[PDB]
C-alpha cells in the first residue's frame, strides 16, 4: 500500500544522501543538489498518472548502479555508529519494585510520587476498558490508532510504558 | 548481589585465615625434616617416610 | 547556556563559491533555496586553510630556523676541538 | 568541568585557548627537527651507504679470466 | 545496462523493483487492510496484559509454543517406505561414516606394515 | 563527552533558526505554531527541504511516516523533544 | 568402604525422624560431612590400588568418580527444596530417600570388586532413576519411549548377564584382581566376536553413543533438576568405568571391532554440535551437548592408550562438574519464566549481573579454556589419537570450533541481548541459586592447581 | 633484474645457475690462489656467541664491535667507528661475492663460442 | 643474575596484584581506575630495569619456577622465558599500554562499568605478556587463548549492539580456527619429538618439520587476521575505540607472526613455508591495501590501515629475517595505536560521529589533534629516520635484493605505495579542507589527562624507534650493498604514494558529477571476501545443520 504519490519522496529523500556521500565537498553538495531538483521539476509538474505510475520504474532501475559503495548512514539511526550501543545500559522501570528496603531508603522522596503513578496506572485502568468499546468496530480494530481521553483527570488508555520509557542516556 | 559475595568472602575466610597461619607457623618453628641414612636394625613407622609436617601427620591420623 | 545566537543574515553568499552555483545555475534557470544555509562551512573563521603541502610543512619555519643554528653549532662546537 | 571553561558555539570556530595552540606547534617544528638535524650527519642513510658498483665496469684480468684463446 | 540482480535465496530483491507492489488493487487492497486489523487485534488483545498492573509473570504466547512444539517431531509424521527421501536421507547420516571407515582404516594398514619394516620415524616418539 | 546539555528554550530557536534562513518565506510573518501549507503557503515538497535541514542540524535521522505530519514548529519541537526526551 | 556406606544410610532416618522443617538442614548438614571423609579415599598407591575386603575396593581410577558422586548429593539437594516446597511433607522425604539409595548404589558401583555385584548395582542404580524422573517429571506429552528402555536391556543388560556369566565359568572368576593375573588371549572367532559384543553394547547406550541416543535429549526433557545432575555427572559415567575395567579381556579382539564404534563418535562429535546451534531449548541444547563430550571418552577407551585414559578420567569429571552446573544454571532461569525455550528470555545480564558472571564463568570452561582441567583431558585425548592416526586432527578440530560456537551462542543469545518488555517477574538473584552455582565452579578450577588427583591410574 | 632478464630471455646456459653456483673446476686457468685467511679460530668464534650466519670470514672484524659495545654501557655512540671496520669488511666481501659470481659467468659466456667453432 | 631474574618476574605478578584487588574487600571505591594505570607506570620501571641489564649481558634466562605435572616422560611448570623477545616486546607494549591507560580514564567517563572496564584491560596485559615469555606450547598456548578470549568481552563491551555480538562470535570463530594448528603442532611435537619445552624441541632441529609448521602457519592466519582468515579483524571497530587501540592494534594482532618468529631455528630451512607465508602475506598486505584505497570508515579504515601493515610482517618473516621482522611489531604499534587515540580525538570533537567524509577543517580547529597525526602518517608512511622507516627500508632490502619469488616482489611495492595513498585521503578529509562536521560545535580538547597520554605516545614515534636501534646488538649480518635504486626503490616510490593520491584527491574537487566503477567496488566492497564468506558459510553449517 501507501500509494506511488508517496513512494515518489521515498526515493526523493534517500536519493539525496547517496549523491551527499558522493558529493562530499559543500559547494559541490548543493550544485549536485540542485542538479537532482532540477530533473525533479522536469516531472514534477506531470500529472498524468499513467506516466507518473510509468515515471518511477526507471528511476528505481536508475538509482540501482548510482548506489554508494559504502552508503552514509546516521549515529543513533538503525547501523548507526551509536546504534543502541547504549541499550546494555537502559533499565526496565517495572524492576523498580523488587529494589531492597535499605536501597529504597536513600530516595524516599521520588518513590513517594510513584504510588500515584500506579495509583492513576490502576484506578483508570477500569474505564480505559470501556473507552475503547465505542471506537472498537466489529471484526477486529481496523487500525492500531489510539484516542485520546475525552474527559479530565484520565489518560489515554495503554500508555503506562511508553511515559515510563526510560531516558536515552542512562549514565 | 552485593550481600552475596558477603557470606562468600568471609566464610572461606572463617577458616580460611587461620590455615595459613597454622601453615606458617609450623613452618616457621617446626619447618621441614631432612633426609637421613637408614641406621642398621631402625624400621621406621608408615608416617616416617614423608617430610613436611603436615603431609607426615597425615599420614599417620588417617592413612 | 543562554547561547546568544547571532544574526541570521550573517550567512550570505558573496564572495563565496556558494553563489558560483547560483551564477551558473542562471544557465540552469534555478536558484538554491538554502542558499545561506551552508555559508557557514566558509564563513565564521574558516577562510584560509593550510593545503596538503601546508599541512606537512606546519611549523617548520620555526624548527628550520633552528635547525641551521644547530648543524652550525657543531662546527662551532668542533671547530675548537 | 571548572563550569564550561569552555561555550560552545554554533557554525563557528572554536572557543579555543593558547595554551592547546602552543605544544602543537613545538613537535610539530620539531617534527622535522630530528628528521634533519640527522639527515646533516646520518646523510648516508637517505642517499646511501656506499656506492653500489655497476658490473660492466669490470676487467677479465681483475676477474683473472683467461680469454677465448686462452 | 543495469542488468537486473538475480533473485536468490541470500539476496531478496530491492523493496521499490518488485512489479507487485507499484499497482495497489483491491486485489492488495483487501489483503493488506485485513493483516492490519488482524494484526492490530493482536496488539489490542496483547496490549491489555502488558498495559496491565494485575499480572504478574511471562505471556504464554500461543505462537512461540507451536514454533517450539513443531520442532519436536518424533513420529507423527512421515512414512517408513517413502522412497524419495529414506533411501537419500538415510544416506546423509550413514553414507560418510563408511568412508572413514577405509580413510583411518587404509592408514593403520599402511602404517603397521611400515612399523613391521622399519619404514616410518618414531625414534623420538613415545606418547602413544 | 563532559556534557552536551540540551534545553527547550535554547531548541526553540534551533528548529525555527533553520527557517530563518529559508529562500522561500518572509520571516517576520512566519510564528512558532504556524502551519507550513495554511499560515507559511508552502507545500509538502517544499516541506520535505525542511524536515531534512533539522538532520543536518541537529543529526538524528527522521522516520518518512512522521516526518510528514510535523506540519507547525512546536509539533517539530515535539519530535525533538520528546525523541531525545528533552523536557525543561 | 562401610565408613561411607553405613553413614549414607544412616541419612534415612534422619531423612525421616527429623522434625518437619529441619529435614532438608539435617541431610543437608551431613550429607555435606560425609563428603569430607570421602576425601579420605585418596591414599592410593603407586604400584597397588586399595583392596579393603572382597566387596569393596577402590583404585585411583574409581575415587574420583566416587567423590564427585558424594560431593554431588548435597548440591543436588539445594536446587530442589525451591520446586519441592509446595510438595506435602510425606512425598519430600519419599524423594530424598531415592537420592541417598541412589548414591548409595552408586558409591558401592564404583567400588565393587566382583564384576556381577558391580553388573547388580548397575542395574539398581535405574531403578531410582526413574522414580525420580517419572514420579516428579516435568511434562505429560508421554511419549512412549520404553523401547529404548527395552532395547536397552535387549541389545545391552541381558546379553551382557550371559557374557559375564560365560566368562566365570570358563576363566574361573569375576574379581577384577582375578582378572589381572588370569586374562587370556581372546583369539578371533565368532563366537568370541559375540561375546565382545555382549561385554560392551551394555555400556554404549549408556554414555550414550552417537545413533542410540534417542533417550538422553527426551530424558533431561522431562527429567527435574534434581534428577538431570545426576544422570549427566554419575549415570552417563558408569559405561566409561566398566568399559575401561572390562576392557581389561577383550584384547587383541578390539584391535578391530573398535572401528564402527570410532567412526560413530569421530563423525558423532560434528553432528551433535551443529544441531545444537539449532536446538530451541536450554536443557536439550545441553543433552546433546553432553553427547558431544561423552563421544570424545568412547574413543579414548578403544584406543587403549597410556594418555587417552588419562585424558578421559578428567573429561567425565570436568564434563560432569560442567553439564550440572549448566543444568542449575539454566534452572535457575526455570525458576523465573517456568520455560525451556531459549529465546522466550533474553538479555538477563541487564537483571541478573551475578547470574551472567555464572554463566560467562560457566560457558568459558565448557569450551575448554586453558588451563583448566575441562582441556587438560580434552587437549590430553586429541594428541592420542595422532599417534593412532594422523588424520583424526580434522575432526577434534572442526569439533572444538563447533563445540566454541554454540557454547557461547547460548550464552549471547540469553544474556547478551535485550530484556524481553514484557516480562515482568525477573527478581533478584537468591542466596540459594547463586551458592549452588559457586560450589561447582570454584573446585572445577582448583583441580587445575593440582590435576595429580584426576589424572587416572596411569599416572 | 637485469641479470635475471638477460639469463632465461636471453641464452639460458651462458649464466651460471645461482643455486648450483659454483660449478666449474676453481682450477679453471686460475693459478696460484692465495688462501682466505681465519683471524679468530675455531675456539674465539665458539666463545663469540655468534650466529653461524653472523660468522664467516669478515667476522673477525665482527669481534671488535661488541667488545666496545659492552663496556659502553649505559651509552651506545661510543662504538660507532669500529662497526664500520666490520662492515666495510663486510662490504669488501659482497664485491667479492658480485667477483665470485663473474669468474663462473665469463667461462660460460666463453666457452660458448670456443664449442661454437668446433662444430660450426 | 639473582637481582635481574627476581626483577624480571615481578612485573606479571606486580601487574596481577591489582586485579586480586578486585575480587577482595571493599576498601577503597572510585579509586581503582587510577591505581591499575601507576601499576602500568610502576610496572613499565621493573620493566625498564630488566631493559638495563639484558643489553649489556644479553642474559636469556629461562625460568622454570614450580614443578606443575608429570606424565611418563614429560614435565609441565609455570615457566618463563626471560630472552630478547621479551625484554625488548615487553617495554613497548606497556609503553603502548601506559598511553592508552590514561586515554581510556578519560574516554570511558560515560560507562558506570569503567570499572569493571579495566577489570579486563589489565586482564589482557597480563595473558600478553605470560604468552610472549612462555617456554612451553602449553602455556604459551594458555595465552594465545586467553588473548582469544579477553578479545571477546572487550570487543563486545556494549552488549547490546548486535554488530558487537556477531562481531565478536565472527573474531572468536576465526580464533578458534587458527587453534587448529596450534594444537596440531602440540601433536607432533609430542608424537615425532616427545616433548613441549622449547630446548629439546630447537636442539633436536627437525628434519621432516613440514607439518608442525604448517599449524603455525594457520595459527597466524586467523589469529593475526592474515588473509584467508581475515575479516574479523576490521569487525573490532564496532566497539570501544581505546579497546581497539591496544588489543587489535599493537597486543593481540602480533601473535601470528610471533609464534614463528619464537620458532626461528626450524623455520629456516624448511622454504615450503617460507613461500606460502610469504605469498600469504603478498596476497595479504595488497588486499588490505587495495581494499582500503576506497573504504570510507574512520575506524575500519585504521584497521584496514594497520591490516596492510600486518601483512607485510609475514612476508618479512617469509624472507627469513628473524630479528628484523621483530622491529616491525614495536615501530608500527606506537603511532598505529595513536592514530586509535587520535581517531578518538576527532570523534570526541564530533560526538559520535565516524564517517570519514564528515570530517574536515581540523588544522586549526583542532591543533593538538592535528599535531601527532602527521607524524603517525609519515611514520607511517616511512619518513626517513622515523619510526616507520627504519624497517620498511631495512625490510625492503633482502626481499628485494635477495631469493625471493617474481610474483612476491610485485604486490610488494604496489601496495607499498597505497600505504600513503589512504593516509593522504585521511589527513585530507581529517585535516585539510573546510569544516564539514554537522551544524553545532562541540569541538573541546583543552582536557590535560589526554594531553598526558599524547604526549607520552606522540614521543615514542619520533625518538624511542630511533633509540631502540642503538642499543639492540648485532644479530645478523646487515645488507648494506646493493643496487642504489633497490636501496632506495623504497626513497623513490615513497614519495609516489602522496603525490599519485594527491593526483586523485585533488581532481575530485572540481564540480563534476561522478561515474560508478566495478574496481571501485570491488575494493570498497571489501573483495565481496567478508560479504559473502559471511553469509553462505553461515547458512552452510546452520542451514544444514538440521539434517
Ligand atoms: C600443635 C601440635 C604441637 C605438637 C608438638 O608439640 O610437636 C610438633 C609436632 C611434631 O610432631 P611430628 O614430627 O609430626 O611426629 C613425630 C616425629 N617423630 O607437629 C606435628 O606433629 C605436625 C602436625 C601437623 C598437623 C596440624 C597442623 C595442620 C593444620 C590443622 C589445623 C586444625
Ligand atoms: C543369538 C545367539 C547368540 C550367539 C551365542 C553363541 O553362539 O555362543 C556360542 C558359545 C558356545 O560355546 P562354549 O561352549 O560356551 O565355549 C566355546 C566357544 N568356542 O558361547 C560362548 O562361548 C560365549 C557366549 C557369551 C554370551 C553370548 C551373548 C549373546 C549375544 C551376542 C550378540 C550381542 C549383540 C549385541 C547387539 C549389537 C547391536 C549392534
Ligand atoms: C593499606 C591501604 C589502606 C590505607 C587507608 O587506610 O585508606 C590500602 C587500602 C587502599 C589502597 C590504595 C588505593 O587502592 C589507591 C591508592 C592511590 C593510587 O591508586 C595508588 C595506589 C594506592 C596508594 C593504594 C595503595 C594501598 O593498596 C592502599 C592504600
Ligand atoms: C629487475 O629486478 C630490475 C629491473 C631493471 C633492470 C636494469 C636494466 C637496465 C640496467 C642494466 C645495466 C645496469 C645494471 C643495473
Amino acid at each position: 500500500y501507501l500509494t506511488h504519490q508517496q513512494k515518489v519522496l521515498r526515493l526523493y529523500k534517500r536519493a539525496l544522501r547517496h549523491l551527499e556521500s558522493w558529493c562530499i565537498h559543500r559547494d559541490k553538495y548543493r550544485y549536485f543538489a540542485c542538479l537532482l531538483r532540477a530533473r525533479f521539476d522536469e516531472h514534477k509538474n506531470e500529472k498524468d498518472m499513467v506516466k507518473a505510475t510509468q515515471l518511477l520504474r526507471e528511476a528505481e532501475e536508475e538509482f540501482w548502479h548510482g548506489q554508494h559503495p559504502q552508503p552514509y548512514i546516521f549515529p543513533e539511526s538503525p547501523g548507526g555508529t551509536s546504534y543502541e550501543r547504549y541499550e546494555c545500559y537502559k533499565v526496565p522501570e517495572w524492576c523498580l519494585d523488587d529494589w531492597h528496603p535499605s536501597e529504597k531508603a536513600m530516595y524516599p522522596d521520588y518513590f513517594a510520587k510513584r504510588e500515584q503513578w500506579k495509583k492513576l496506572r490502576r484506578e483508570s485502568w477500569e474505564r480505559e476498558v470501556k473507552q475503547l468499546q465505542e471506537e472498537t468496530p466489529v471484526g477486529g480494530p481496523r487500525t492500531e490508532a489510539l484516542p485520546p481521553a475525552r474527559k479530565q483527570g484520565d489518560l489515554p488508555p495503554l500508555w503506562w510504558h511508553i511515559v515510563t520509557r526510560p531516558r536515552e542516556r542512562p549514565m | 548481589d552485593k550481600r552475596f559475595l558477603k557470606l562468600l568472602r568471609f566464610y572461606i575466610l572463617l577458616t580460611g585465615i587461620p590455615v595459613a597461619i597454622g601453615i606458617t607457623l609450623i613452618n616457621v618453628f617446626i619447618g621441614e625434616a631432612e633426609l637421613a641414612e637408614i641406621p642398621e636394625g631402625y624400621v621406621p613407622e608408615h608416617w616416617e617416610y614423608f617430610k613436611h609436617p603436615i603431609s607426615r601427620w597425615i599420614a599417620r591420623t588417617f592413612f | 547556556s543562554k547561547m546568544e545566537l547571532p544574526d541570521y543574515k550573517q550567512w550570505k553568499i558573496e564572495g563565496t563559491p556558494l553563489e558560483t552555483v547560483q551564477e551558473k545555475l542562471a544557465a540552469r534557470g534555478l536558484r538554491d533555496p538554502w542558499g545561506r544555509n551552508e555559508a557557514w562551512r566558509y564563513m565564521g573563521g574558516f577562510a584560509n586553510n593550510v593545503s596538503f603541502v601546508g599541512a606537512l610543512l606546519k611549523g617548520f619555519k620555526w624548527g628550520f630556523a633552528a635547525f641551521v643554528v644547530a648543524i652550525g653549532a657543531e662546527y662551532y662546537l668542533e671547530s675548537q676541538k | 568541568g571548572g563550569g564550561a571553561h569552555i561555550e560552545p558555539r554554533y557554525r563557528q570556530f572554536p572557543q579555543l585557548t593558547r595554551s592547546q595552540v602552543i605544544q602543537a606547534e613545538f613537535f610539530s617544528a620539531t617534527m622535522w627537527f630530528w628528521i634533519l638535524w640527522r639527515f646533516w650527519h646520518d646523510s648516508d642513510a637517505v642517499l646511501g651507504h656506499f656506492p653500489y658498483p655497476d658490473p660492466s665496469q669490470w676487467t677479465d684480468e681483475e676477474l683473472g679470466i683467461p680469454p677465448d684463446d686462452e | 545496462s543495469f542488468p537486473k540482480y538475480e533473485a536468490s535465496r541470500l539476496s531478496s530483491l530491492p523493496t521499490t523493483l518488485d512489479p507487485a507492489e507499484y499497482d495497489i488493487s483491491s486485489e492488495t487492497r483487501k489483503a493488506q487492510a485485513e493483516r492490519l486489523a488482524i494484526r492490530s487485534r493482536l496488539k489490542r488483545e496483547y496490549q491489555l496484559q502488558y498495559y496491565d498492573p494485575s499480572r504478574r509473570g511471562v505471556i504464554e504466547d500461543p505462537a512461540l509454543v507451536r514454533w517450539t512444539y513443531a520442532r519436536s517431531a518424533n513420529i507423527y509424521p512421515n512414512f517408513r517406505p517413502n522412497t524419495k527421501t529414506s533411501l537419500l536421507g538415510a544416506l546423509f547420516g550413514i553414507g560418510p561414516l563408511v568412508f572413514w571407515y577405509y580413510v583411518f582404516k587404509t592408514d593403520r594398514d599402511r602404517k603397521e606394515k611400515l612399523i613391521q619394516e622399519g619404514k616410518l620415524d618414531r625414534t623420538f616418539n613415545i606418547s602413544y | 563527552s563532559d556534557a552536551p546539555p540540551l534545553t527547550l528554550e535554547g531548541i526553540k530557536d534551533r528548529v525555527l533558526y533553520v527557517l530563518k534562513l529559508y529562500d522561500k518565506i518572509d520571516p517576520e510573518k512566519l510564528s512558532v505554531n504556524s502551519h507550513f501549507m495554511k499560515d507559511l503557503g508552502l507545500d509538502s515538497l517544499d516541506q520535505v527541504e525542511i524536515i531534512m535541514a533539522m538532520e543536518d542540524e541537529f543529526g538524528f535521522e527522521i522516520p518518512d511516516i512522521d516526518a510528514e505530519k510535523l506540519m507547525c514548529p512546536q509539533e517539530i519541537v515535539d519530535y525533538i523533544a520528546d525523541k531525545k526526551d528533552v523536557y525543561e | 568402604m562401610l565408613k561411607y556406606i553405613i553413614p549414607t544410610i544412616m541419612l534415612m532416618p534422619l531423612t525421616w525422624l527429623s522434625k518437619n522443617n529441619m529435614i532438608w538442614v539435617n541431610s543437608t548438614a551431613h550429607s555435606l560431612l560425609i563428603s569430607f571423609t570421602s576425601l579420605l579415599l585418596m591414599n592410593q598407591f603407586g604400584d597397588n590400588s586399595l583392596n579393603f575386603s572382597l566387596l569393596f575396593f577402590s583404585d585411583s581410577l574409581s575415587t574420583p568418580l566416587l567423590i564427585l558422586t558424594m560431593w554431588l548429593l548435597p548440591l543436588m539437594l539445594m536446587a530442589s527444596q525451591h520446586h519441592l516446597s509446595k510438595e506435602n511433607l510425606t512425598r519430600k522425604k519419599l524423594f530424598i530417600t531415592m537420592l541417598i539409595s541412589l548414591q548409595l548404589f552408586l558409591i558401592m558401583t564404583f567400588t565393587a570388586m566382583e564384576l556381577i555385584l558391580f553388573y547388580i548395582l548397575f542395574e539398581a542404580t535405574l531403578v531410582p532413576t526413574l522414580i525420580i524422573i517419572t514420579r516428579w517429571g516435568n511434562q505429560t506429552e508421554r511419549l512412549n519411549a520404553g523401547l529404548y528402555f527395552l532395547f536397552y536391556t535387549l541389545a545391552g543388560s541381558l546379553p551382557l548377564l550371559v557374557a559375564l556369566i560365560y566368562i566365570q565359568n570358563t576363566v574361573g572368576s569375576l574379581n577384577f584382581l582375578m582378572l589381572q593375573y588370569w586374562v587370556q588371549p581372546v583369539h578371533n572367532s565368532w563366537s568370541n566376536v559375540f561375546m565382545w559384543l555382549a561385554c560392551m553394547m551394555a555400556f554404549m547406550v549408556k554414555m550414550p553413543l552417537y545413533g542410540l541416543h534417542l533417550w538422553l535429549p527426551k530424558a533431561h526433557v522431562e527429567a527435574p533438576i534434581a534428577g538431570s545432575m545426576v544422570l549427566a555427572a554419575v549415570l552417563l559415567k558408569l559405561g566409561g568405568y566398566g568399559m575401561l575395567r572390562i576392557t581389561l579381556i577383550l584384547n587383541p579382539m578390539t584391535d578391530f571391532m573398535a572401528y564402527p564404534f570410532i567412526m560413530l563418535s569421530l563423525w558423532g562429535m560434528i553432528m551433535t554440535s551443529s544441531i545444537c546451534l539449532r536446538q530451541t531449548d536450554l536443557k536439550s541444547l545441553i543433552a546433546y551437548s553432553s553427547v558431544s563430550h561423552m563421544a570424545l571418552v568412547i574413543v579414548a577407551i578403544l584406543i587403549q592408550t597410556p594418555w587417552s585414559y588419562m585424558g578421559a578420567t578428567a573429561l567425565m569429571i570436568a564434563h560432569g562438574l560442567t553439564s550440572s552446573m549448566l543444568f542449575c544454571l539454566a534452572n535457575s532461569n526455570y525458576e523465573r519464566i517456568h520455560s525451556r525455550t531459549m529465546i522466550l528470555a533474553r538479555g538477563l545480564q541487564t537483571l541478573l549481573p551475578l547470574m551472567a558472571t555464572w554463566w560467562l564463568l560457566a560457558s568459558l570452561t565448557n569450551l575448554a579454556l586453558p588451563p583448566t582441567i575441562n582441556l587438560i583431558g580434552e587437549l590430553f585425548v586429541v594428541m592420542s589419537t595422532f599417534s593412532w592416526s594422523n588424520i583424526t586432527i580434522i575432526l577434534m578440530g572442526v569439533n572444538m570450533v563447533i563445540t566454541a560456537l554454540y557454547s557461547l551462542y547460548m550464552l549471547i543469545m540469553t544474556q547478551r541481548g535485550k530484556y524481553t518488555y514484557h516480562i515482568n517477574n525477573i527478581s533478584p538473584s537468591f542466596t540459594r541459586e547463586n551458592a549452588l552455582m559457586s560450589l561447582h565452579i570454584l573446585p572445577l578450577l582448583l583441580l587445575t592447581l593440582n590435576p595429580k588427583i584426576i589424572l587416572g591410574p596411569l599416572y | 633484474g637485469a641479470h635475471l632478464a638477460r639469463r632465461y630471455l636471453g641464452d639460458a646456459s651462458v649464466e651460471p645457475d645461482p643455486l648450483r653456483m659454483p660449478t666449474f673446476p676453481p682450477d679453471y686457468g686460475f693459478p696460484e690462489r692465495k688462501e682466505r685467511e681465519m683471524v679468530a679460530t675455531q675456539q674465539e668464534m665458539n666463545d663469540a656467541q655468534l650466529v653461524l650466519q653472523q660468522r664467516d670470514y669478515c667476522a673477525h672484524y665482527l669481534i671488535r664491535f661488541l667488545k666496545c659495545k659492552r663496556d659502553s654501557f649505559p651509552n651506545f655512540l661510543a662504538c660507532k667507528h669500529e662497526r664500520h671496520d666490520w662492515d666495510y669488511c663486510e662490504h669488501l666481501d659482497y664485491v667479492k661475492r658480485m667477483k665470485e659470481f663473474e669468474r663462473e659467468r665469463r667461462l660460460l659466456q666463453r666457452k660458448k663460442r670456443r664449442e661454437q667453432r668446433e662444430a660450426d | 643474575m639473582n637481582m635481574f631474574s627476581s626483577l624480571s618476574l615481578v612485573t606479571l605478578l606486580l601487574l596481577t596484584m591489582p586485579i586480586m584487588m578486585m575480587s577482595f574487600n571493599t576498601y577503597k571505591p572510585s579509586n581503582y581506575p587510577l591505581y591499575v594505570k601507576t601499576a602500568i607506570s610502576y610496572a613499565f620501571i621493573t620493566s625498564m630495569i630488566p631493559t638495563m641489564m639484558f643489553i649489556h649481558s644479553g642474559q636469556e634466562l629461562i625460568i622454570s619456577n614450580w614443578h606443575w605435572l608429570t606424565i611418563q616422560t614429560l614435565k609441565l611448570s609455570l615457566s618463563f622465558k626471560m630472552d630478547y623477545f621479551s625484554m625488548m616486546f615487553i617495554p613497548v607494549a606497556l609503553f603502548v599500554t601506559w598511553s592508552i591507560m590514561e586515554f581510556s580514564m578519560w574516554y570511558m567517563y560515560s560507562d558506570p562499568n569503567i570499572n569493571k572496564f579495566f577489570k579486563y584491560l589489565l586482564l589482557f596485559l597480563i595473558t600478553m605478556l605470560i604468552l610472549v615469555t612462555a617456554n612451553n606450547l602449553f602455556q604459551l598456548f594458555i595465552g594465545w587463548e586467553g588473548v582469544g578470549i579477553m578479545s571477546f568481552l572487550l570487543i563486545g563491551w556494549w552488549y547490546g549492539r548486535a554488530d558487537a555480538n556477531t562481531a565478536a562470535l565472527q573474531a572468536i570463530l576465526y580464533n578458534r580456527i587458527g587453534d587448529i594448528g596450534f594444537i596440531l603442532a602440540m601433536a607432533w611435537f609430542l608424537t615425532n619429538l616427545n616433548t613441549w619445552d622449547l630446548q629439546q624441541i630447537f636442539m633436536l632441529n627437525p628434519s621432516d618439520s613440514n607439518m608442525p609448521l604448517i599449524g603455525l602457519a594457520l595459527a597466524a592466519t586467523g589469529k593475526s587476521a592474515q588473509f584467508g582468515l581475515h575479516p574479523w579483524l576490521p569487525s573490532a571497530m564496532e566497539g570501544p575505540t581505546p579497546v581497539s587501540a591496544l588489543l587489535h592494534s599493537s597486543t593481540m594482532v602480533v601473535a601470528g607472526i610471533f609464534l614463528l618468529i619464537r620458532f626461528y631455528p626450524l623455520t629456516e630451512n624448511n622454504k615450503y613455508i617460507q613461500s606460502i607465508t610469504l605469498c600469504l602475506g603478498a596476497i595479504t598486505t595488497l588486499f588490505t591495501a587495495m581494499c582500503a584505497l576506497t573504504q570510507n570508515d574512520i575506524k575500519k579504515i585504521i584497521a584496514f590501515s594497520t591490516s596492510s601493515q600486518l601483512g607485510l610482517m609475514m612476508v618479512t618473516i617469509g624472507i627469513n629475517q628473524p630479528y628484523l621482522a621483530f622491529l616491525h611489531i614495536c615501530t608500527h604499534a606506537f603511532f598505529k595505536a595513536m592514530l586509535f587515540m587520535c581517531s578518538g580525538s576527532i570523534i570526541h570533537s564530533l560526538n559520535d560521529e565516524q564517517d570519514i567524509r564528515k570530517m574536515g577543517g581540523l588544522f586549526k580547529a583542532m591543533p593538538f589533534t592535528t599535531t601527532a597525526l602527521i607524524v603517525g602518517s609519515l611514520a607511517l608512511t616511512g619518513m626517513p629516520f622515523l619510526t616507520g622507516f627504519y624497517s620498511k627500508d631495512l625490510i625492503i632490502e633482502a626481499a628485494n635484493t635477495s631469493y625471493t619469488n617474481a610474483w612476491a616482489l610485485l604486490m610488494t611495492l604496489i601496495a607499498t605505495s597505497f600505504t600513503a595513498i589512504y593516509s593522504t585521503r585521511i589527513i585530507f578529509f581529517a585535516l585539510l579542507g573546510q569544516p564539514r562536521f554537522p551544524t553545532l560545535v562541540n569541538i573541546n580538547e583543552n582536557n590535560p589527562l589526554l594531553i598526558n597520554s599524547i604526549k607520552r605516545l606522540l614521543i615514542g614515534s619520533l625518538f624511542a624507534g630511533y633509540i631502540i636501534s642503538n642499543n639492540i646488538p648485532p644479530t645478523t649480518i646487515p645488507q648494506m650493498t646493493m643496487p642504489y635504486y633497490l636501496k632506495t626503490t623504497a626513497l623513490i616510490v615513497t614519495i609516489l604514494g602522496f603525490i599519485l593520491a594527491l593526483e586523485i584527491s585533488n581532481m575530485t574537487k572540481n564540480l563534476k558529477y561522478h561515474y560508478p566503477s566495478n574496481a571501485f567496488k570491488f575494493s570498497t566492497l571489501l573483495g565481496y571476501f567478508p560479504t559473502i564468506m559471511h553469509r553462505l558459510a553461515p547458512y552452510m553449517n546452520l542451514s544444514m545443520s538440521q539434517k
